């Protein structure tokens, strides 16, 4: 249960598109659902103030290219980088809408 | 050279001639000529026969003048011949796809239609035969393959147009018409069919079943378009009430009645037509959809232009322009061509997109090329726009030997028949042979532009495109399209001018969803959105959550092969719900079974029997929890294959393996044959990968014979080594001159296939590929291992692959494949825990207790020490621990589990046939069980510590022993420090030490130093046992160390106690390739044709042959990582025998064993052996002789020496001291690291007592200090000679002060080491010590000889070439004495040489290397040599510089020269014969007589090694003498280095 | 007489071919002769001991690489061929090698869509020098898609104007350019989601109907406040004038790439000549 809750690097793992397969596995395991019907909502919180609840999954280290995320809104800047401090991965039902 | 040009000629005319009996009748006028000339041959033979000598048909007049003429009127005939084949091949161009060969049989057999019948396939794209009635005079119809037939509506006789050409035409003619007439016919019917609210299923059923797959999808076709147009055109009003919504629900429910129609049973034909009919009209409900969507009101808006319409006009008067296939702005007319019943595809976006840019490209009259990764769906997607356009889709594997000739004769041939010709991988053709092809392209492009102007007419000049120098007609439906997978291996790059030419298209990204969602429904899968939107996101997840492995493959290809499978698992569960419902009952409803079948238990089957095989142990959980994830709540139970687990059991039990159920021992094991089975049903191309001894063998063997006794239909199997022959020869070559193709090896198996003189397409027939694989040979498979299931060759020849031939490989790796071989094959993964050690203990025991050694007293004692050992071959047991921990230690080479354990086995067998030996020594008193009992146990510790760790240094050596030493229960010598390694096991059955078998000897002194002299030591009796027990087992063997350590030594010592094998030596090299060794097979032994097949044995009757490779890992590694001769060994060690590429023959190897030789592979040059290979070669490690060793084997030699003068006999004992000790400091200080030639051995040290001896050899009295004098010159012209640098030779000159010093205390240094140390046999007759100054004086007086008889050019003399003249002529007075001089050019190393051979009486021979010099020359050259210094007995001093070696191969002949004394391949031929003349001859002069040709050869042998004299002279390069160290290794180790550098 | 290199045939046609045209005076052109170094030092000496006719010339096309011949470089005028420097000489480019009378035929609007595939085939080309940002991998977008492009503008114009001396900027098929040339002539070399993506933005920007407009804005805060404006003439002498008079100040944000992509290539690039004034002191 603890790997749950710790932060990882996406890359600084060997194979992070990995990462993201078990994190939707253990998502749908937990509730039962089926992983052909789940999709990732993105939420960019701090690192230290923010919750992770059943099915979101901390991940740092990610750099936005040539835009700033306020709020978890995006908009054009002229840096050539913007570190993310913490994004939240949230497996939720799809609801194609 | 006139006589073999005209009697070949007349040879094949006259075959075509008689063959074709028919071919007067079309060829009158030269016929008649023929005639003449066969008159004019047989009264030549009736002339030439009569006297059967040379010199009595020479005198006769009019023989040449009239071979002249015949000459000429052979080729004036030929020529005539050819111009009349190309004249016919221009009628009826079809003709273009059949070889000339090919097409003269047509002509002959132009009365029977029969022999007709079999290349109808080759040139139509889906008649395979034509239907004739009884009379084979009138051909009503044509069929396909399928058995699916056409009639013709008038159909065409043959008796009206007799001529082959003239009613082939009208064939063609008429298919095309009665293809058009009954698609006028089916359009009429499906067009009441359509603007219908609904559709009877009866009506709806009869139609599809009259007419043919192709129209009725195509009638289809026709009628939405029109449907949708006139839709449109009543909506062009605009903001009008929609009658489109009619037309999709038109396509609606007619799909419903086709929903219906494929759940319940149907004919196999009718199944394939309502599965390509639900294809299309999904197609036609999602276009129709998106119009809705979009609102699309106007007929000429793009989102309808862009969609695919077809247009049909009844008041047209010619039927094959009736239809017109539209595209955007470009307009096609479809070309009314059979094409039997092929398989549609999905039409997908991407597909969509496929069709809009190739079609534009068309209209632009350029080629398409789309391209992506492998499996995206490029060929098949070009290949669906032909076919549903009605062209003829030509599908070619392109590949390096498609060249310019190649390639253009497929053009002439597409442009004639109008036909399309796809070029898969046509980047893998050579980059100068993609640019030349690119003129040839541009030819046809600008013909075809010029035939779309609408200024041209038909009736004006037709367009003809130049190709290969010649007019060829372009027909306007001529095509070219190449596919290609940029950044693959192996592949060219496309150059700018090419790449112009077509309309590139990225096709990367497949739509999977739609195309599972498509099959499934069109299979009668209920809820297939459901299984579609499950299967493709499994698939999906399973690419990145599994490990990333050489042979994993989760594309478009496995999801087909699962959407297939998972189509054919239904129908199976379906007849054996119905077989079940026959039996219980009565009551069968189609509707009810469709409702409760369970789908996605269906489609996890198919998973479970295509991709769990190919998954590692490790990816297996990962890819359960993924399908119980996907499809949660249902499970799949795999089948028991009882039927044939039976099977398996009877012969795994005939062939002494191993077989277990589930959890059992060899469970694993047979699920793994289980899964190879399945495999089977549904791939036709298989491989086998896993690490080497896993099982993968005996598990396709096992099958093969297991399905033999099961279904009735005997298998056959065809081994192949792709590797260990070349490319060439693997598949065959195609003459660049006369264009002649010569069939390779798979090419000859394959063809024999298919012709099936002896009923070959009756038996399984699995082609395996045991060897590498890589992208140069594999990849010209891919059209075989592709649906095309076609190889195609460079001269246009399409070989079609059965379908009970399966192609398989067995690979230990895909680390170099690219991913469309990886994506073609069905894979099976054979991991190492397969065949657990169990499993091999039990196999060796039951062949032990079965199959006698001799060939029962053997299988008596086989049957009583197999019980013996049984208790230490158990899991867990003495051998399984013993193997585990040696696995930790340290060996010489990659340690391997089947290699000890087959090293394990052979000395299990030496001691069976040890016990036989002494009950045939002991009649009265045999071994009884006690005896035997303690025998075997103490025998089987011993193979087991000479098996595990014989490869390993001494400290390893004791690290296993005593390990075993601390697990055994086995009695063990009880000494407290001695290893268990230095004992031995007596046949009496106690443990005794090997020093009881070494003697202090006393060596004549005659034998000092000798080559064939071994002074016995621990190690050398320990390995000459070793090695008498594997030879013995003829197993070959590797003996693994550094040079000069006493590997040949060794082998050589222990084959003199083997009187029945005899040793050929070989010099393997950076170049060595398979040839090498064929070429020693052709002197050594010869082919029989036994009855069982070709055979291969030595001459010598009752001999074993042993072939002797001196440096077995030194043959480069291509750039895919193997070794073609190793290779070409495996082969014929595993299988016992090789393939004659001569003929395609397997040549079985009989009396015939190996023996190598290396140095370890950490070595620079080295490269490891392959672990397929390490399999079978035990290795021994042979290490230098320590300090002791040394002073004991040299201490012997020093003492036999000096035995010569008594007054030193008491310096024997510090002389060797000296001598060892200055030997190991050299060696120390110079290392490999700093130069390669820095290396130091035992042989520098039998070097120096054979060179202190021969000085001391002749005097009769000498001081002490006179010794150290030759003590210490030894050790300069020795270990100084090859020094580079300066301060090395310092370092080398004060430590000889030092250790003589050190050793011998009271003695005058400056009598024993005066600095200027000479010795020369010049000034007197004995090698006495000479002063500088009247050797000055001397050379001085003979150089002005030398300039008056020989070279004038002056010389400066100097204390350097003073030396230098003394080094050579020291080497000159020695048996093979070769030297290698290395210095700046212009240093005098040639004519120093020359001057000291002229010295000696030797004479100077130079190859006058020109620039027309090539292989042939040298040859000519070396044999010159070869035959002045081995049969006139002259001594020659072959000089040979660097910059004379224009070739790999100069080098080679020249490896094998220094080391042997003589080139195997050198002499062959006619040549042979006259070398055997003169050494018969030279023999006589000599005064031997020799009458065998095998003893003149070692005469003549013996000859060139104590006459040749090799002088090779380089320039001092870095680099370079690096790599002569691995190209040439002779030059380092057979020659003696001497290092002249520039000038002091 | 165009002969390309690599056969054996090849090398024969080529020396008939030189051999001929030395006394008629024809031209030859041999292309790819990179991929045959050996043969290539034979034809400098055959070329140097040569007196040819006044009007012949050899031209021998080849890529920029090692292995060709010292010899045959300095014996011969060498002309490199790129992509254009900037977006003002890739326009001037695309517009001479046009002929003048395609440009100008019946219907006045083909002048403006030429324009538009000038600008389009420009910004296209120029984004490939900053090839991590302004796509997702080295496109040979080359001259054979503009080539291809005019074909389709001018098969799809005339289709929908039979002749007629003006055409409503309406009826001109948008969606008919729009679709093939992001599926067909551009869209063949995208192998992917996102730069298919980005190629769809770039041609539903421009071609579509308020192109022909008078405030039409080709780029947009190219600098500032200031974007690049559409021209209003009709012919094309119009609009080549207006290309000449491009301000010389190109900026990524012509391309809509943000100001700073150049940043790090500008800076390379002029540590580069450093070292190439330094390496030839
Ligand atoms: N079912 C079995 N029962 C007992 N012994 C077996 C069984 N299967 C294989 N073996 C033994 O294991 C070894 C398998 O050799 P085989 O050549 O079949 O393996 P492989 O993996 O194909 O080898 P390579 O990779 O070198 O081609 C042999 O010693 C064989 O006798
Ligand atoms: N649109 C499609 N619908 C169904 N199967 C397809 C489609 N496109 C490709 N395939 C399948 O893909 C497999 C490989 O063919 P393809 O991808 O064309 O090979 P290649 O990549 O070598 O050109 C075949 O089984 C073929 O039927
Ligand atoms: N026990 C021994 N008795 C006599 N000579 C030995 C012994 N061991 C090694 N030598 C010497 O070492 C040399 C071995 O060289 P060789 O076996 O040809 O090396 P390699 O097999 O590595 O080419 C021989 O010339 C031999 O004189
Ligand atoms: N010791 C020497 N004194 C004078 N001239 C020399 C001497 N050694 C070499 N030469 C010159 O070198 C020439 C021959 O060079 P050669 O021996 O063929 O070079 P290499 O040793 O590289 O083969 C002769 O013409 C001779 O004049
Ligand atoms: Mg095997």
């Amino acid at each position: 249960k603890e790997l749950k809750n710790i932060h990882v690097c996406l890359g600084g793992l060997f194979v992070p598109e990995a990462y993201i397969t078990a994190t939707r596995q253990y998502v749908a395991q937990a509730n039962s659902w089926s992983l052909e019907e789940l999709c990732l909502e993105v939420n960019v919180t701090t690192s230290q103030g923010a919750t992770l609840d059943a099915c979101s999954f901390g991940v740092t280290g990610l750099k936005l290219q040539g835009a700033t995320c306020n709020n978890n809104k995006l908009s054009l800047s002229n840096a050539i980088s913007t570190a993310l401090p913490l994004t939240q991965l949230r497996w939720v039902k799809q609801t194609n809408t | 050279d006139v006589w073999i040009d005209v009697q070949r000629r007349w040879v094949y005319l006259e075959g075509i001639f008689t063959g074709s009996a028919d071919i007067k009748h079309l060829l009158p006028v030269e016929t008649q000529r023929f005639q003449s000339i066969s008159t004019e041959f047989l009264a030549l033979m009736k002339k030439v026969s009569k006297s059967p000598l040379v010199m009595d048909v020479l005198n006769i007049q009019g023989v040449q003048r009239s071979l002249e003429r015949l000459a000429d009127l052979l080729g004036k005939i030929q020529k005539a011949l050819g111009e009349y084949l190309e004249r016919e091949r221009s009628s009826f161009p079809r003709f273009y796809f059949v070889g000339d060969e090919d097409l003269l049989e047509i002509i002959g057999n132009s009365k029977n239609v029969a022999k007709l019948q079999k290349h109808f396939k080759k040139m139509f794209a889906g008649v395979s035969s034509i239907i004739l009635n009884e009379d084979n005079s009138v051909v009503l119809g044509i069929s396909s393959r399928e058995g699916e037939e056409v009639m013709f509506k008038t159909p065409v006789s043959i008796t009206e147009h007799p001529k082959i050409n003239e009613w082939l035409t009208l064939v063609e003619k008429e298919m095309r018409v009665t293809l058009a007439k009954l698609l006028a016919e089916s359009v009429t019917e499906v067009e009441i069919f359509g603007k219908a609210t609904s559709i009877d299923p009866n009506t709806y059923i009869t139609w599809i079943d009259k007419y043919q797959a192709q129209l009725v999808v195509l009638s289809a076709q026709i009628a939405w378009s029109e449907n949708v147009e006139t839709a449109l055109s009543s909506m062009g009003g605009g903001g009008d009430a929609a009658p489109l919504h009619s037309v999709l629900s038109n396509v609606e429910v007619t799909l419903n009645v086709l929903a219906d129609s494929v759940l319940m049973e149907q004919p196999p034909l009718r199944r394939r037509k309502l599965e390509h009919l639900i294809t299309e009209l999904v197609h036609q409900r999602d276009v129709t959809r998106s119009l809705i969507k979009s609102k699309i009101d106007n007929a000429k808006s793009f989102e309808w232009l862009s969609q695919m319409r077809f247009y049909f006009d009844p008041k047209q008067t010619d039927v094959l322009q009736q239809l017109s296939i539209q595209m955007a702005n470009a307009k096609f007319n479809y070309g009314f061509e059979y094409l039997g019943v092929q398989d549609k595809l999905v039409q997908t976006p991407l597909t969509d997109r496929c069709y809009l840019t190739m079609t534009q490209a068309l209209e632009a009259r350029l080629g398409g090329s789309p391209f992506g990764p492998a499996g995206t769906g490029k060929t098949e997607s070009v290949k669906a726009l032909g076919h549903q356009l009605g062209r003829f889709v030509l599908v070619f594997n392109c590949d390096e030997t498609f060249d310019f000739q190649a390639m253009g004769r497929i053009f002439v041939g597409l442009c004639q028949v109008g036909a399309w010709g796809c070029f898969d991988e046509f980047n893998r053709l050579e980059e100068r042979m993609l640019s030349a092809v690119s003129q040839q392209v541009q030819c046809i492009q600008e013909a075809l532009r010029e035939h779309s102007n609408p200024n041209y007419d038909k009736t004006s000049a037709p367009i003809t495109c130049e190709l290969l120098n010649k007019q060829v007609k372009v027909s306007p439906d001529m095509a070219i399209f190449i596919t290609m997978n940029p950044g693959y291996a192996g592949r060219s790059n496309l150059p700018d001018n090419l790449k112009k030419l077509f309309r590139s298209l990225a096709m990367t990204k497949p739509d999977r969803q739609l195309i599972a969602q498509v099959m499934l429904y069109s299979q009668g899968f209920r809820t297939a959105e459901v299984l579609a939107n499950k299967i493709v996101p499994f698939f999906k997840l399973c690419d990145e959550q599994l490990s990333s492995q050489s042979h994993y493959d989760f594309g478009l290809r496995a999801l087909k092969s699962v959407l297939v499978s998972a189509g054919n698992v239904k129908r199976e569960r379906i007849q054996k719900i119905k077989r079940e419902k026959e039996e219980r009952g009565e009551a069968v409803d189609e509707g009810e079974i469709a409702e409760n079948l369970p789908e996605q238990e269906i489609l996890i089957q198919s998973v479970c029997e295509t991709m769990v095989p190919k998954l590692v142990a490790e990816d297996i959980p990962l890819l359960f929890s993924l399908l119980s994830d996907v499809f949660p709540g249902v499970q799949y139970h795999r089948g028991e294959m009882t039927a044939l687990r039976e099977e398996l059991k009877k012969v795994c039990q005939e062939m002494y393996l191993t077989y277990g159920d589930g959890e059992e021992v060899g469970g694993m094991w047979v699920e793994k044959v289980l899964q190879l089975y399945q495999i089977t049903q549904i791939n036709h191309g298989l491989m086998m990968v896993g690490p080497s001894g896993s099982g993968k063998s005996m598990a396709w063997r096992v099958l093969l014979k297991a399905l033999e006794r099961l279904e009735g239909v005997e298998g056959v199997a065809h081994i192949i080594d792709p590797k260990a022959i070349s490319k060439d020869h693997l598949y065959g070559t195609l003459d660049p001159n006369t264009r002649e193709w010569t069939d390779g090896l798979f090419t000859h198996v394959l063809r024999k296939i298919i012709d099936s003189v002896r009923g070959e397409l009756q038996k399984r027939q699995w082609i395996v590929f045991d060897g590498d694989v890589d992208p140069e040979w594999v990849e010209n498979l891919n059209s075989v291992l592709d649906d095309n299931k076609l190889l195609t060759l460079p001269n246009g020849e399409r070989l079609s692959l059965p379908p009970n031939v399966r192609i398989m490989f067995e690979v230990q790796d895909l680390k170099y494949a690219t991913l469309a071989t990886v994506s073609r094959c069905g894979m099976v993964w054979f991991s190492e825990d397969v065949l657990s050690t169990d499993m091999i203990f039990n196999n060796f025991l039951a062949r032990l207790r079965s199959i006698p050694l001799d060939e029962s007293p053997m299988l008596q004692i086989q049957r009583d020490a197999a019980t013996i050992m049984q208790p230490y071959f158990t899991s867990n047991g003495l051998v399984t621990k013993a193997l585990e921990h040696a696995f930790q230690l340290e060996h010489i080479m990659d340690l391997t589990r089947l290699r000890c354990l087959g090293s394990l086995f052979s000395m299990l067998h030496q001691a069976c046939r040890n016990v036989a030996q002494y009950n045939a020594n002991h009649p009265d008193f045999p071994m009884q069980i006690e005896q035997l009992e303690r025998y075997i146990q103490r025998y089987l510790v011993y193979a087991i510590l000479w098996s595990l760790s014989g490869d390993s240094r001494l400290k390893m050596r004791a690290e296993l022993g005593e390990y075993i030493r601390r697990i055994t229960t086995v009695p063990l010598p009880t000494a407290p420090n001695i290893p268990i390694i230095d004992y031995e096991v007596s046949i009496s059955g106690e443990w005794s030490p090997w020093q009881a078998k070494v003697p202090q000897i006393e060596v004549e002194t005659h034998k000092v130093a000798a080559p064939d002299v071994v002074v016995p030591t621990l190690d050398t009796v320990r390995h000459e046992a070793l090695l008498y027990t594997w030879l013995a087992e003829h197993k070959p063997l590797v003996l693994c160390g550094p040079p000069g350590s006493g590997k040949t030594m060794t082998l050589f010592s222990a084959l003199r106690a083997l009187p029945d094998m005899e040793v050929v030596g070989l010099n393997f090299s950076s170049a060595t390739t398979p040839e090498l060794l064929l070429k020693t097979f052709d002197h050594y032994c010869e082919y029989r044709r036994t009855p069982n097949g070709v055979v291969l044995a030595p001459v010598q009757l009752g001999k074993w042959l042993v072939l002797f490779c001196d440096e077995i890992n030194l043959p480069d590694m291509d750039k895919y990582g193997t070794q073609r001769v190793i290779s070409f060994i495996r082969q014929m060690v595993e299988h016992g025998g090789f393939y004659r590429t001569s003929d395609q023959t397997w040549v079985k190897l009989e009396r015939i064993q190996f023996v190598g030789a290396c140095n370890p592979p950490t070595d620079p040059g080295r490269k490891p052996l392959s672990h397929r290979f390490l399999r079978h070669v035990p290795v021994v490690y042979v290490d230098y002789p320590g300090p002791a060793s040394l002073t004991q084997i040299y201490g012997t030699f020093n003492r036999a020496m000096l035995r010569l003068i008594p007054s030193l006999r008491t310096y024997a004992e510090p002389l060797t001291a000296a001598m060892v000790e200055f030997y190991t400091m050299s060696q120390e200080r110079f290392t490999q690291d700093t130069q390669p030639h820095y290396i130091y051995s035992p042989r520098e040290m039998t070097r120096w007592v054979r060179g202190i001896f021969e000085a001391l050899r002749p005097l009769e009295t000498l001081p002490v200090e006179g010794l150290i004098r030759i003590w210490a010159h030894e050790a300069l012209r020795l270990f100084q000679d090859r020094l580079v640098e300066d301060e090395e030779r310092r370092w080398t000159d004060e430590n000889i002060d030092t250790v003589a010093l050190k050793h011998f205390p009271n003695i005058d240094r400056e009598k024993a080491m005066s600095r200027p140390i000479l010795y020369s046999n010049w000034l007197s007759k004995d090698y006495i010590p000479v002063d500088q100054e009247e050797l000055r004086d001397y050379v001085k007086a003979r150089l002005k000889v030398f300039y008056e008889e020989e070279l004038d050019v002056p010389l400066v003399l100097f204390n350097e070439v003073l030396d230098h003249v003394l080094r050579i002529d020291r080497i000159f007075r020695q048996p093979q004495g070769h030297l290698l001089l290395i210095g700046v050019s212009g240093a005098g190393k040639t004519t120093l040489s020359r001057f000291v051979a002229w010295m000696n009486g030797l004479s100077v021979y130079q190859i006058k290397v020109h620039r027309k010099y090539t292989g042939e020359d040298f040859d000519e050259d070396l044999r010159t040599v070869l035959r002045r210094s081995g049969c006139k007995n002259e001594k020659i001093a072959f000089i040979m510089d660097e910059s004379n070696v224009l070739d790999s191969g100069f080098l080679e002949r020249m490896n094998t020269l220094l080391a042997n004394g003589e080139v195997p391949g050198l002499f062959e031929g006619d040549e042979y014969a006259t070398l055997m003349t003169q050494c018969k001859e030279g023999a006589q002069k000599e005064g031997l007589m020799l009458d065998s040709h095998e003893e003149l050869y070692k005469w003549f042998t013996s000859q060139v090694i104590r006459n040749l004299h090799v002088v090779f002279t380089m320039n001092p390069s870095s680099e370079g003498l690096k790599d002569r160290a691995a190209t040439s290794p002779a030059l380092f180790n057979r020659c003696v280095l001497n290092w002249f550098g520039d000038w002091s | 007489t165009s002969i390309a290199i690599g056969s054996a045939e090849g090398f024969n046609q080529a020396d008939k071919a030189i051999n001929t045209a030395v006394k008629s005076g024809r031209w030859v052109m041999l292309k790819n002769v990179h991929l045959a170094p050996g043969w290539l030092m034979q034809l400098e000496k055959k070329l140097h001991s040569l007196q040819p006719h006044a009007c012949f010339r050899l031209f021998l096309t080849m890529e920029i690489n090692p292995k060709v011949p010292v010899n045959l470089l300095r014996a011969g005028r060498i002309f490199v061929f790129e992509p254009p420097p900037g977006v003002k000489a890739n326009m001037l480019r695309t517009f001479s090698s046009i002929p003048v009378s395609r440009i100008c035929k019946s219907p006045n609007e083909r002048a403006r869509l030429y324009f538009l595939l000038a600008w389009f085939h420009a910004i296209i080309q120029e984004r490939l020098r900053y090839a991590p940002l302004g796509w997702s991998k080295k496109y040979e977008f080359g001259e054979s898609d503009l080539r291809s492009a005019c074909d389709t503008v001018d098969t799809w114009l005339d289709d929908t104007a039979k002749g007629r001396q003006n055409i409503s900027p309406d009826k001109i098929p948008w969606s008919a350019l729009k679709t093939l040339m992001a599926q067909s002539i551009y869209g063949g070399r995208v192998d992917n989601e996102f730069d298919q993506r980005l190629l769809n933005t770039f041609l539903e920007r421009l071609f579509t109907t308020r192109s022909f407009d008078s405030e039409f804005k080709l780029a947009c805060k190219v600098d500032g406040h200031k974007d690049i404006q559409m021209p209003d003439g009709i012919r094309r002498e119009e609009f080549v004038q207006w290309v000449e008079l491009l301000p010389d100040t190109q900026t990524p944000s012509w391309l809509g790439l943000p100001n700073n992509a150049e940043r790090v290539l500008l800076t390379t690039q002029g540590v580069d000549m450093i070292s190439k004034m330094l390496k030839m002191q």
